[PDB]
């Protein structure tokens, strides 16, 4: 999935590093992070 | 002895631990380094999430083994 539901500061090329039990934690929608 | 816990932002922090400084101890190593509480961290290794009821020895973690981390904002 693209930035279709990820935080407004994250990329799938740095979120696919997470288990399926955290895929659901970032696809939830967050802030205070900017992939930088 | 130390490890490298990389964040959800692709940056890593060097941290000193022991095979007995289990996850609830490690959360203080990351809190000390940035101020992030144990209630908002989310630590991973070899691609799985550790637990506060284990030990670094229960997951064979050693020096320079490299780990991963995610965080939250409590809600605001």
């Amino acid at each position: 999935l693209p930035l279709q539901a990820l935080p407004e500061g994250v990329d799938q090329e740095v979120f696919k590093q997470l288990p399926a039990d955290i895929q659901e934690e970032i696809l939830s929608g967050k802030s205070r992070e900017n992939l930088k | 002895m130390q490890i490298f816990v990389k964040t959800l932002t692709g940056k890593t922090i060097t941290l000193e631990v022991e095979p007995s400084d289990t996850i609830e101890n490690v959360k203080a190593k990351i809190q000390d380094k940035e101020g992030i509480p144990p209630d908002q961290q989310r630590l991973i290794f070899a691609g799985k999430q550790l637990e506060d009821g284990r030990t670094l020895s229960d997951y064979n973690i050693q020096k320079e083994s490299t780990l991963h981390l995610v965080l939250r904002l409590r809600g605001g």
